[PDB]
């Protein structure tokens, strides 16, 4: 339709929007022309593309590597902001979606569990969802679980932003060339283009293309992204939680990259690889249950060797030594497993994972209310009770009160009123 | 069922004969024997003289060995912990007195130390290293050092014991140091004039804890349970240190002191917090496959050897 | 649990230092 | 066909504790008045 | 004989609602006779 003129930028005091021209704003992204250009040239491949049978178009952004991810997340909120208004629903969850790259077949009802309570995550927390963006793998089966979700629901659908090397993504030529910004465009994803051969998925409803000045080279906008989740978490003030279905070896040291920073990871136990090498590692250092008292080191390294196939013993020792530095602190890492857990206990092993991150109580109770799971907040209440933290407890329970209120949870609104706060001691939470 | 599995392992809890060499074919790895790194740490790219891993022992001739001599400038700028450049007035084997000062000089190997006739200084027993002097270490000959395993069964919070290959797993604190970045035991070199038994329980408050100058005065209660901690520690080997800073002429030896937690109760009022020489402390899980600095793993394998736990 | 508690402790039931003096 | 690097480790760590339970003679009905069969059992014992 | 901390102090609800249920119940099936210290703090509030 009409092109957008202006944008609203959020400042960086963080309580208010300006109106501003789009070439004065998207002026600071850069590209590179060539890998031996290190400076670049202002980015003109930004825009929206139109993917068919879907009918709403995706915004994109090729953006340097040298770019700072607050420019990359002011964006984001630009495109939100313009579509749902000032007073879109922030995200109180970031789920990072990692794994296996190549295409992959997962059993019925394991693809129905991670589907449902993914899909269920997502809905409660309004979750900014970022995957690699392409048509294959782990980041197709996410576009797939969130496109019945873009469906079911009205008005605000949770992002899933796609962040992905640029040098590998066909049509990024058709992308580059045109005056920006490119409103509605076609994307051919069966058009042959001759040195690139990864297209992008349809499902997703944001892309971030990385470029560096190379082609076909991957792995390029791994850095990028783990400094854009952080950078949202710090901003949102809300919990970054990885997610780790099948995976190759580089999905271990992503894994391995975010339980040293503190973020959570929930590994998918049963879908094979990587996945498996984890779950194993975890259950044979914490897990008390029987079946993995016969769990042992040697197993371990043969299932390595089986799934990932090193060339030198070497290499099997680095990714054995690797995968149990994962899994060392037993916080950090959440399996969820069919055959212990449930069908219908995805989403309390986001919850979990939520509640064994860092960050304040009023925020965990906050997160409690959204999954609606009352013996998980109740538990949490009693224990900070029993730690002495009970300055924390009344410092919150005006806003988790007033946060249950707008949520419609009637349980967690008696809850709230038990614990001493009074009804008529409500504060708004802006200044009139 | 975990009671089943439990029955099965409680009853299954000259003659030797070794057929491997059927499968491999003529054997002879000779991997025991330990070769230090080429770049010595800290000395700003200062290289070793290279030896293969079969050339170690002082039973073979080996005519081409020329080491290289190198004396580190914090050493040589001579502290209160650092020898004399002289070694011929240092008497080996016996306990010797420096500055009134006892300082232990005995080594663990059968065989002893032998001093070189040409210059005075010791030549170590347990192998050649491809560098003569000092280098990083104080002490002319053994260096003793104090390493402090304090361990507890790993626990799930229903109480029960972690069970690995019929085996009962333990856990023992851990700190990752600061010059190399790898985990290890606490632990320090013997100070002069004092005992193992100072020196282990010292140096375990100071990196571990951080009670030196990195943490608040503990209570009254948590002292004594400190103490009752401390109070039964067995010396579970006396060994020679795989330790990178190993020269022919100073050499690290350790004497390591379990300090097991039975019930778990002193070992859950600790508040670790890396302090001094360490960066980060944790309760660490042993098993066979851990990576950790020096020779660590052979004390670990001690520990559990008397313990009777898994490995 | 009383039997798991039991099993427990019926497993668990010169070189000899006392570093209390530290 | 040929074993792979791990499944002949495995093999190895087989073999490496093996008792002589018996050295005993052969009740085999080869044996003569002036050869005869004798032999040494090695047991190797997967406890695991 | 009602006895305990003189100070004031919150109890859990469900535990504050047992002992209140207890305690009414007892009083009311008996005819009890109640004795506490009668100050408007703690336990003596509570029994109130
Ligand atoms: N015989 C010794 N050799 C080396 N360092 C010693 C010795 N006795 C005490 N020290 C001290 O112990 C510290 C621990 O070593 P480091 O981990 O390198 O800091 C050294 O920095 C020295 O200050
Ligand atoms: O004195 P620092 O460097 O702190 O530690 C000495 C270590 O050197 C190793 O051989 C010993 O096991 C001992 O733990
Ligand atoms: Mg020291
Ligand atoms: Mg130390």
């Amino acid at each position: 339709s009409v092109a957008a003129k202006t944008l609203l930028i959020e400042n960086e005091d963080g309580k208010g929007s300006t109106r501003m021209e789009v070439q004065d704003f998207m002026k600071r992204f850069h590209m590179h022309a060539s890998e031996d250009d290190k400076t670049g040239s202002p980015s003109t491949a930004w825009g929206t593309l139109r993917f068919p049978t879907k009918e709403a178009t995706a915004p994109y952004l090729r953006l340097s590597v040298n770019d700072d991810p607050e420019d990359a997340l002011l964006f984001v909120k630009a495109m939100l902001a313009q579509k749902y208004g000032e007073t879109y629903d922030r995200p109180s969850l970031i789920l990072s979606v990692t794994g296996g790259a190549r295409n992959f077949t997962l059993p019925p009802r394991l693809e129905t569990a991670i589907a449902k309570g993914l899909r269920l995550a997502a809905q409660r927390t309004n979750a900014w969802v970022v995957t690699g963006g392409t048509n294959t793998g782990v980041m197709k089966l996410t576009g797939q679980i969130m496109e019945a979700l873009s469906k079911t629901q009205s008005h605000f659908i949770p992002p899933t932003i796609g962040i992905a090397t640029y040098g590998v993504i066909i049509g990024g030529d058709d992308m580059t060339r045109g005056e920006p910004p490119k409103i509605g465009l076609e994307y051919e994803m069966h058009k042959k283009d001759p040195p690139k051969t990864t297209p992008l998925d349809d499902n997703h409803n944001l892309f971030l293309l990385v470029d560096d000045g190379s082609t076909n080279k991957f792995g390029k906008e791994i850095k990028f992204r783990a400094a854009f989740e952080n950078a949202a978490g710090q901003a949102f003030a809300a919990p970054v939680v990885t997610i780790v279905v099948q995976g190759g070896p580089g999905t271990l040291g992503t894994a391995l990259q975010a339980v040293r920073q503190g973020t959570p990871i929930v590994v998918v136990d049963g879908s094979g690889l990587a996945a498996d090498v984890l779950a194993y590692a975890y259950n044979f250092m914490h897990n008390p249950l029987t079946r993995f008292k016969s769990y042992t080191i040697d197993d371990l390294r043969q299932k390595v060797a089986q799934t990932f196939n090193p060339k030198s013993s070497q290499q099997l020792t680095n990714l054995l030594d690797s995968a149990l530095e994962c899994v060392q602190d037993p916080n950090l890492v959440v399996v969820y497993s069919l055959q212990e857990s449930g069908i219908d206990e995805f989403d309390d092993c986001i919850l979990k994972a939520i509640f064994s991150s860092q960050g304040k109580l009023g925020n965990k109770l906050k997160q409690a209310m959204y999954f609606d799971q009352l013996d998980v907040a109740k538990r949490a209440l009693s224990e900070a009770s029993k730690n002495g933290q009970h300055n924390e407890i009344a410092a919150c329970i005006n806003d988790n009160l007033m946060a249950a209120m707008m949520h419609n949870k009637p349980h967690f609104v008696e809850l709230y009123l038990g614990f001493d706060a009074k009804i008529y001691e409500l504060k708004p939470s802006e200044e009139v | 069922i975990s009671f089943r599995f439990s029955l099965d392992q409680q009853a299954t809890k000259i003659n030797r004969l070794n057929s491997a060499v059927a499968v491999h074919g003529h054997t002879a790895e000779a991997a025991e024997w330990y070769v230090p790194p080429e770049e010595y740490p800290k000395s700003g790219g200062v290289k070793r003289y290279l030896i293969d891993a079969s050339m170690v022992p002082l039973s073979i001739m080996c005519p081409s060995y020329d080491p290289v001599e190198y004396t580190h400038p914090s050493v040589a700028a001579q502290p209160v912990w650092a020898d004399p450049a002289d070694p011929r007035k240092i008497k080996f084997n016996v306990k010797d007195e420096v500055n009134g000062k006892v300082v232990d000089r005995t080594s663990c190997h059968p065989s002893g130390i032998s001093i070189d006739s040409n210059t005075g200084r010791p030549i170590n027993p347990w192998g050649r290293t491809g560098m003569t002097g000092r280098g990083l270490l104080g002490k002319w000959g053994v260096n003793q050092a104090a390493d402090t395993v304090v361990t507890r069964w790993k626990r799930s919070p229903d109480g029960s014991i972690l069970e690995r290959d019929g085996k009962k797993v333990l856990e023992f604190v851990a700190i990752q140091r600061q010059d190399n970045k790898m985990w290890a035991i606490p632990g320090g070199f013997v100070d002069n004039g004092e005992d193992v038994a100072l020196t282990s329980g010292r140096e375990f408050m100071e990196e571990a804890l951080g009670m030196g100058t990195s943490a608040d005065l503990m209570s009254a209660e948590s002292k004594d349970s400190l103490a009752a901690l401390f109070s039964s520690g067995t010396i579970v080997a006396r060994i020679y240190c795989e330790d990178p800073r190993n020269t022919d002429n100073a050499w690290v030896e350790t004497t390591c002191v379990n300090f097991h937690d039975e019930s778990g109760r002193h070992a859950a009022r600790l508040k670790l917090q890396g302090g001094d020489d360490a960066e980060h402390a944790r309760w660490m899980m042993v098993h066979g496959g851990l990576n950790l600095f020096a020779s660590h793993r052979t004390l670990l394998q001690h520990v559990t050897s008397a313990l009777n736990a898994y490995f």
